[PDB]
RNA sequence: GUGAAGAGGGAAACAACCCAGACCGCCAGCUAAGGUCCCAAAGUCAUGGUUAAGUGGGAAACGAUGUGGGAAGGCCCAGAC
RNA sequence: CGAUGUCGGCUCAUCACAUCCUGGGGCUGAAGUAGGUCCCAAGGGUAUGGCUGUUCGCCAUUUAAAGUGGUACGCGAGCUG
RNA sequence: UGCUGAAAGCAUCUAAGCACGAAACUUGCCCCGAGAUGAGUUCUCCCUGACCCUUUAAGGGUCCUGAAGGAACGUUGAAGA
């Protein structure tokens, strides 16, 4: 008989809410990545994660290493007519400023559909308006 | 599967499994083999109490 | 750090005022003369001058020397100001004024028809001569320089805009 | 003015000054002396 | 800022003391009905419902009945709702005559094309065909080569190649004004505009101006 | 010497290079060459030096108040830069 | 060698620039109009006739341009043959 | 292309504080676009029966009853294989 065994039905999860205002990048992506997933808890099968939902309000007031705002490009291959088209960081934040949260923690999870379940826990925005207080998330300062 | 729920336990005491490992194999009889080893997720303040003494054969 | 670390010493018929932040001069030339630091502190004893980084930073006395080099030109900027350098030599080249707008002859189908920034306006006492009234080194050499980018001096021609911080020059001819 | 990473002082009026970030070389009247980078 | 839709009547040729001329097309607009106005910015954006026309009761389901019916017994088809940004208009449900371009110069006009079926390579991108003239057979109504030999693999997508052609939504960029008679229900253009009874000829000022 | 007639581990794939030799199994443990930031198992080890370059992860000439490492001198408080 | 269609042209262009034109920046041993030259932006664009089957070649005439380099010395379940 | 100017008594187009700098780029014009499973925003129409079962917060029956809407049927087409 078995020591123990992971269960997905089992795993219960909780709301969390975050803040990005000013908070360094590189330390934000790895605790949110492993907070996602569960990788501060008791672990076993990398099969089944023991994560909980979070949400980002601010996720564009980040301080970041990227010094030379000019570079980056983004692309992405569609397939029309051979194409593709370059977008700055500096543009791109400007454009998309709720997305470079969720690309940040792409480095520290695992592809495909068990990534996407994840990817369902996290919710962003940026405006800063809170919507969700009917499920009383708890407030982390880091 | 064993060896992530002992790094998960390590790692939530300032420890790694390395060191973990290494100071319950300098101890005589008390590496109890990871087949026994549910006292990762049993109780903290014991595996704290593990961890300490540990330390006290690793180095 | 030399340069960080000298009095700088007021002169006379000046006035100082401070309030933990931005400095202002007062003297016979300009109005509301006066320079913004947001790290770097300024400050007054009685005659002398003291430049330095706030609690919980350090410049190197690098910053509190570029501080210096300004104030240090803001006391003659309001008790004798600058100079006149900026003139301009050919035929149907010409300098004028109406209201505060330049009317500046080049051989463009646009004579430039600026007015300047704040706190500075521009006289013609001659066609030949311009004069800067004001009391910023900093804007004096930015409206200067503005204006020098307009009918840049032709090779063989050495004819526009001369400014006495450099020798306008002609290109020596073959010649047929 | 020719793309190199290296410099010649051919003519005594030049100054010689590094300016953003490179070694630099020019003369008051003469183009040929112009240089961009040392 | 916003439109008008009018009716097509017929196109003609003015005459001008400049010897040209002049193409002319005829549009009767009748008053824009106004459904409703929405001023109050619900989620963040003001907006207003112009209306032209009614579709047969026999053809018209409760579904969209009741969203015609808080401005008159008429209802179905065109509702038309413009949004409205940098503008004040009447908060009230009120009709909007052609006297709207009494002080514009440049208009545009967009509608549905002409329904061309099938069209085929040649018919849809005006498209060079192969010469019949010392050989060639069985394809001459073809591009020719769809990629660039053998190390493609695969076609690239949204090529001028395929597709069928017209009864889709099409823009006519530029048209002068000549006459605006809101009494007479006249607005007379210079130019021409696309489609027939598919067409809905929505009418714009132009922005750029 | 490696294979051909030798499986396995490293070198991204990878008989030629590195390691080591394949009877079977384990409600059992250690090691070779090579690994240990997130993926994908284990040091985000401890300490003595170096670095702003993506060298790391194609390649000469050359200069400098970018910086790290030495020795011998000149100019100098019978006064120097 | 138990299967690897050949030359030019047409036809389709494609992808680049060690840039042909156009945009922008400097020079000339550049008076202006000319002739000669260094190089940022790859964003917009980059010839037809004569003789010949012709790459090459000479020869008539344009364009803001007709240049450098790759693609089975670029296209055969493409055309010409 | 330059202004003011520090690291650096002197100097510098750069470090801090700044003004200029292109056809393009970003905004802008127009067509398409929620498979954006991230499934968005807004309006409009409509349904008022009763009992029962299960290791019964989800499934499955009996008897009554059938809205909004859809399709079928059909005279024609500036819509169409």
């Amino acid at each position: 008989m078995k020591t123990f065994t992971a269960k997905p039905e089992t795993v219960k999860r909780d709301w969390y809410v975050v803040d990005a205002t000013g908070k360094t990048l590189g330390r934000l992506a790895t605790e949110l990545a492993r907070r996602l997933r569960g990788k501060h808890k008791a672990e076993y099968t990398p099969h089944v994660d023991t994560g909980d939902y979070i949400i980002v309000l601010n996720a564009d007031k980040v301080a970041v290493t990227g010094n030379k705002r000019t570079d980056k490009v983004y692309y992405h291959h569609t397939g029309h007519i051979g194409g593709i088209k370059q977008a700055t960081f500096e543009e791109m934040i400007a454009r998309r400023p709720e997305r470079v949260i969720e690309i940040a923690v792409k480095g520290m999870l695992p592809k495909g559909p068990l990534g996407r379940a994840m990817f369902r826990k996290l919710k962003v925005y940026a405006g800063n308006e809170h919507n969700h207080a009917a499920q009383q998330p708890q407030v982390l300062d880091i | 599967l064993w060896i992530a729920r002992i790094n998960a336990a390590a790692r939530q005491n300032g420890i790694s499994y390395s060191k973990f490992i290494n100071g319950l194999k300098k101890a005589s009889v008390e590496i109890d083999r990871k087949i026994l080893a549910d006292i990762a997720v049993f109780d903290k303040v014991a595996f704290t109490a593990l961890v300490e003494k540990a330390k006290a054969a690793l180095a | 750090s030399r340069v960080a670390k000298a009095p700088v010493v007021v002169p006379a018929g000046v006035d100082v005022k401070i309030n933990g932040q931005v400095i202002t001069i007062k003297g016979k030339n300009g109005e509301l003369t006066r320079t913004l630091n947001d790290a770097v502190e300024v400050k007054h004893a009685d005659n002398t001058l003291t430049f330095g980084p706030r609690d919980g930073y350090a410049d190197g006395w690098a910053q509190a020397g570029t501080a210096r080099a300004l104030l240090n030109s803001m006391v003659i900027g309001v008790t004798e100001g600058f100079t006149k350098k900026l003139q301009l030599v050919g035929v149907g080249y010409r300098a004028a004024v109406k209201g505060n707008v330049i009317n500046l002859s080049l051989g463009f189908s646009h004579p430039v028809d600026h007015q300047l920034p704040a706190g500075i306006t521009a006289e013609c006492p001659t066609q030949t001569e311009i004069v800067l009234k004001g009391a910023d080194k900093q804007v004096i050499g930015q409206v200067a320089a503005d204006l020098r980018a307009y009918r840049r001096p032709e090779p063989y021609k050495g004819k526009g805009v001369r400014y006495a911080d450099e020798v306008v020059r002609t290109k020596e001819a073959k010649k047929k | 003015m020719k793309v190199r990473a290296s410099v010649k002082k051919l003519c005594r009026n030049c100054k010689i000054v590094k300016r953003d970030g490179v070694i630099r070389v020019i003369c008051s009247a003469e183009p040929k002396h112009k240089q961009r980078q040392g | 800022m916003i439109g008008l839709v009018g009716k097509k009547v017929g196109m003609t040729r003015i005459f001008t003391e400049d010897g040209v001329s002049i193409p002319v097309t005829v549009i009767e607009v009748e008053a824009n009905r106004v459904t409703q106005v929405k001023d109050l910015a619900n989620d963040g954006y003001r907006a207003i419902q112009v209306t032209t026309g009614a579709k047969k009761a026999n053809r018209v389901t409760k579904p969209e009945a009741g969203h015609f019916a808080k401005a008159g017994v008429e209802a179905g088809r065109g509702l038309w709702e413009f949004r409205l940004a940098e503008g004040e208009e009447f908060t009230v449900g009120q009709s909007i005559s052609v006297e709207l371009f009494a002080d514009v110069k440049k208009v545009d006009v967009t509608g549905t094309s002409k329904g061309k079926g099938f069209a085929g390579t040649v018919k849809r991108w005006n498209f060079r065909t192969q010469d019949a003239t010392h050989g060639n057979s069985l394809s001459h109504r073809v591009p020719g080569s769809i990629g660039q030999n053998q190390t493609p693999g695969k076609v690239f997508k949204g090529k001028k190649m395929a597709g069928q052609m017209g009864n889709e939504r099409v823009t006519v960029q530029s048209l002068d004004v000549v006459r605006v008679d809101a009494e007479r229900n006249l607005l007379l253009v210079k130019g021409a505009v696309p489609g027939a009874t598919g067409s809905d000829l929505i009418v714009k000022p132009a922005v750029k101006a």
